[PDB]
RNA sequence: UUUUUUUUUUUUUUUUUUUUUUUUUUUUUUUUUUUUUUUUUUUUUUUUUUUUUUUUUUUUUUUUUUUU
């Protein structure tokens, strides 16, 4: 930083961390396989966080699809296989809808409608398998007001979502209001 | 139109149009441009034994319900294994990426049935050695279903019941010897969605443990597209480059029927790509390439294969309501084109030694066969004998056609032994 | 696009191609390409003993299971002897350095298989005599196993017990007289693979004391490779050099299985490379260089060869669906230049002695043939018989065809008795 | 490589090889240089009149 | 220009001027005038044995890299044995003066490569056997794979193998029999500044110890400058002075070829000087004396060394896309000049035009004697030109 | 006769070698010598197909019932 060497004066835009809104439609499918049931919420998050362990998709919706992860991951419903004994427990979840994201991540390259898929095995110690996705993000220049994309998790789960959200790397804040605005992930990642 | 049309009393249009006696062809392509998935519609609250008891029990009763097998069939075949070792892109889909294992359903996407599931005759003494024979069986009843005559069903339901004993080693027959309910089965959609699933991913997977359920699915590949079943077949019969054949076929239906049998975007030249399953995956309901919609290229290029001796063109149903003269005399000249005169020219060369003697008293104005395979150059050959085929091509058709015992009626074998054996 | 075509009636293209009938070629250049290892997956949680005991009473109860055989047969051939002269490097792997100690499983990456392992027959009676023969009969139940003819199959079961009665002695037969499971050890791909490096460390160390082994599993090398048989067959039957061989190959359709044949990055020609094993390792799941996607070489190749009096081109099974009359007669012409015209030419000299008369009446022109090997010489006399097989040559045919008996249906020596034998 | 062969519809060579069908013959010369001895491996692990019993 | 060209609708000059899509001739005396000195960049932070094994475990692996085999030349070729006798100046360069003991690198400045170092396969198992056999091989794979042809490229393998056996005697060859890397070494231009520098070296010290190494860095000498190399096989051909043979060059572009060939101050007629490596030494990026910068005068030259009964003129290849009609008609008439009258050149263009300029039928009969029984013409070459035209 | 405007079933622009890595050109070389098919449910059209195959070829090494 400054501190270390010459000449890295700040841009007049952003100064450092310009709050801004960024208004997005998005659409979400999950399939999680694993050896034994996950008996916590945060072994989920354990194993859903490393999705993107060697990353080949966005980069101007990274931050998105981690948060779309995180949603994911907090609605996970299980299935009937994941009874008693029948097969390896196999969960699924899927959202859509729009929502607008209070973030401090700088503007955002403009987003398109396209998907792409994501697998990627996972191994948490006593849990194996592996993951399923598919993200939908893109811009949405509708004026139609959206829910708060926070909202889009049932208070049911994530006692903390200033960690639970933070299990993906995240790093979350509060805006003084009740509105939980996205810092950053994790450094230099 | 292609032109316009004057009725001369008044200089007036008429603009003719055909009826929509039959369906316009429908592309992949076009589906896929309007969805980006294949949609799979299943009832898969139940659990994997109390379906398998359920399909067991309808099967050994002869009252299975759709609903019940393709519920089973989805849970029994969730088999996430075999790993790509290339990328699956077909028709802008992303199936996989060069190493990340995908399942036999990961190819088809899946959502949930609309409607109320029936009670069943839910059996509890069959224990989990189901996935080893029971899809097989399930998938084998939708080909056999498909013969309509027993002499051919029998032999398909004991070839059904070795491939499955090769497993099992019990397997006592389940369905009944009368009393088909598979019939019907071909007529669901979502039993063609997962059988024409199956078929392309253990094709993707050849060497796969259970590569075995190819069979009963085998008769997706290619569903109702015997036109270009019997392009390929013609191609590689006359063994003539595959673009110098379409320059050959006449009659001016063969062409507007070739032209709308390839249009460029439709991708029909890659094995592991979802063409071949136009019609079962419900990506076309009319497909272009079927034998109803493209008659007179069938029975041309059967005719023409027949001509050159081939087993294969004996047995194809002979299309009606199309032209039995123009098709016949174009075949005709093309089977005594390639038959005759071989081309037999030189291939590969060592610096030097190209060229042939056109010095040694090559003339070519005479009343014998052109001795090459230019379109145009037995057209001028066959156009300077009045289009009136010589009786050489009545003998090289009588010599083609006889001793060929054992005909099929209906078939071009029986109308060419009709037509060309006088 | 090789060449464009023209639709006229509005000069439009139509770029046509053929169906995705049979699976494209694949190489291995490309799969080592795609990955730089091949993966042998085996379930090794499993003492040596008690899977030896679990293969020895599944080959005796008849039940014996795929992933049991598979790790048994990893368990007994960790054979780290055999010690290297030279490198072995081939297709871009390091499989050693000229004097390092290797095994059989070296030259293969080795994971670990994920599912159920199956229960078995676990016997404790089995002393620790396995290595002498159980790994030598487990293999060649894989050549025993691709015959599907009752007479082959019983004289090689009779072949392998007499071969493993050469180290054991004792030898009860261990598989029954019926129930031929062994069939269906060919459809897995870790045993193929495992048998597949098997066969070429022996073939690398082929003085080594486990060279028996080699049995049964010589069947893999060069597998699914026959036209690169027949190929080598011709050029070592006509005495004429490759680089030779290649210009006179005719038809045109012979061009292009030739082209795809011989693309540099194979090292087809290297005996210590992945290349012969190039489908059983899984590089290949479609073999370009097999007989099937080359019908018109491997015919070609076969009726030449049986026409110069060979005793191999009499049991290679004739192709379908290809013309066979442009085929039949550029082998006919080959085979007559073959064994008509000895090149008989002065090789080398003592410094001087090179040359030939040509002032010593050097008569070329005239109704005999061309007395050289050269391919544009014997063209232009066909072509001095306007492009039919002149009655010494059928005579020549019919001498090397007549007296072939017990010839063997579907094969080419009943295709030329047919055919050359008016 | 002797000479080159080339396909007249393009002007592309194809440079052919025969398989590998009998092994390459390896000269003794080639050995020499590749090692300095000939290794004979026996267990003397046992008196002479033991092994000739 | 040379004089002025008129366009006659109002009398205006247009200067034609042709397009430069060849590049225009580079002179050694330019680029000497422009710098006294031939930079050579090496990298030198690696120890001698580190280098050898690098380039040793390179070679046996195929994957060598091209500053590691630099920077090992530069080591193991620092002899600075070898006296001179006599004063070795050239272009303006006192590279010694007449006894003091001289190295190969002490003919080029040295200067330091920036750039990064690649990691190296060093291995430590090898003796200080290097300097005997391993920098001749490494020079030999330069000629080895300039020749881009099969059986040249055996042949050479084969006399290089010979040549380095006869020091070590066991010489395992190293470079791998597929996939020749050596082939992209003459593109740059430190290793082939260094085998110059090694070829000029030890053509003046013909009887050093490891004169040797002169095998592969032999297709240095000369280095595209076949045009002189042709003009003085004509002039030894036929016995003809080389002051008298320039002046029956005619057809107009083969004198403008000789003028650009002939520029007095590049003293081409010194044998120890830095003119043969014009483009190896980087003195110029284009030379003038090469086949396709003089393509007329280079054909004319083969072709009347041909029809003199030469067997060098034989496999020349012909020049592409140049009048040959004039050409021929020039060479022929020297030709039979030559070869019928064991000179003047304006006493023969008076014969010739008696004639009217027509070739009369006995030169044809002796250009037919010249280029009958050729065996064995390759492709494109004159000697296939001849045969074709002049053996009707 | 005509709605007005029209007038290449001419055109994205820039192109004009199925020319081009540069350097080459002895496949010279160490040096030194109402209708009216007594038509049709739809999809069909090898009573073709598990895949891989194509020698009832193959332990490797052999090729004088030759030799101390």
């Amino acid at each position: 930083l400054s501190n270390d060497f010459f000449g890295m004066e700040d841009m007049d835009l952003y100064d450092k961390d310009s709050l801004r809104y960024e208004k997005f439609r998005f659409m979400l499918k999950m399939t999680v396989r694993s050896n034994k049931p996950f008996r916590s919420y945060d072994d989920v998050t354990a194993a859903v966080s490393q999705w993107d362990n060697s990353y080949i998709g966005m980069v101007g919706k990274r931050p998105f699809y981690k948060i779309i992860a995180l949603i994911g991951s907090s609605h996970l419903q299980a299935t009937p296989a994941v009874l008693a004994d029948l097969n390896q427990p196999e969960y699924y979840a899927t959202l859509t809808g729009r929502c607008f994201l209070p973030h401090r991540l700088g503007l955002i390259p403009p987003m398109f409608n396209v998907s792409e898929t994501f697998r990627k095995p996972f191994n948490i110690g006593i849990y194996k398998g592996t993951l399923d996705f598919t993200f939908t993000v893109s811009d949405d220049e509708s004026n139609e007001k959206v829910p708060h994309v926070w909202e889009y998790m049932n208070p049911k789960y994530q006692s903390q979502i200033q960690k639970e959200g933070l299990k993906f790397g995240l790093i979350l804040s509060k805006k003084a209001t009740g509105t939980w605005v996205l810092d950053q992930l994790s450094p230099f990642k | 139109m292609s032109v316009t049309v004057k009725r001369i009393i008044d200089n007036t249009v008429i603009v003719p149009k055909l009826p929509a006696n039959e369906d316009p062809v429908e592309y992949p392509a076009d589906y896929f441009r309007k969805s980006k998935e294949i949609p799979l519609y299943i009832n898969t609250t139940k659990s994997l034994s109390d379906l398998r008891g359920y399909v067991y029990q309808g099967l050994k009763s002869g009252n299975v319900s759709i609903i019940h097998v393709n519920s089973y069939l989805y849970g029994a075949l969730k088999d996430i294994r075999g790993k790509l070792d290339k990328d699956w892109s077909s028709f802008g889909i992303n199936i996989g990426k060069a190493g990340d294992t995908i399942g036999i359903f990961d190819l088809v996407s899946l959502k949930a049935l609309d409607g109320v599931l029936p009670d069943g005759v839910s059996d509890a003494s069959r224990t989990s050695a189901d996935d080893k024979w029971l899809p097989l069986y399930l998938l084998g009843l939708y080909r056999v279903g498909r013969t309509q005559m027993p002499e051919y069903r029998k032999k398909l339901m004991d070839g059904l019941t070795n491939q499955c004993k090769m497993i099992n080693e019990q397997f006592e027959p389940l369905v009944p010897e009368g009393r088909d309910i598979f019939d019907v089965w071909g007529n669901d959609s979502n039993y063609t969605k997962i059988v024409a699933a199956v078929d392309m991913f253990f094709h993707m997977f050849k060497k796969h443990e259970c590569a075995s359920f190819r069979y009963g699915t085998i008769v997706s590949r290619f569903k109702d597209c015997a036109a270009l079943a019997t392009f390929g077949h013609l191609c590689k019969i006359t063994g003539m480059s595959t673009e110098d054949v379409t320059t050959w076929i006449l009659n001016r239906e063969v062409a507007d029927e070739m032209v709308q049998m390839m249009l460029p975007g439709q991708e029909i030249d890659k094995a592991d790509s979802y063409m071949p399953y136009l019609i079962d995956f419900g990506l076309s309901s009319k497909s272009p390439y079927s034998s109803v919609k493209n008659p007179a290229f069938h029975f041309w290029g059967q005719l023409t294969a027949l001509l050159l001796r081939s087993t294969r063109a004996r047995n194809a149903r002979q299309p009606d309501d199309i032209e039995y003269t123009s098709l016949t005399t174009a075949g005709l000249l093309y089977a005594y084109a390639v038959g005759s005169s071989a081309d037999l020219a030189q291939q590969f060369c060592v610096g030097d030694n190209k060229y042939t003697p056109d010095d040694s008293t090559g003339g070519l104005t005479t009343n014998a066969p052109p001795q090459g395979r230019d379109v145009v150059e037995w057209l001028g050959w066959f156009e300077d004998q009045n289009r009136k085929p010589t009786p050489d091509m009545m003998q090289y058709a009588k010599r083609a056609v006889m001793s060929l015992q054992g005909l099929r009626e209906k078939t071009i074998g029986k109308y060419a032994k009709s037509e060309f054996d006088k």
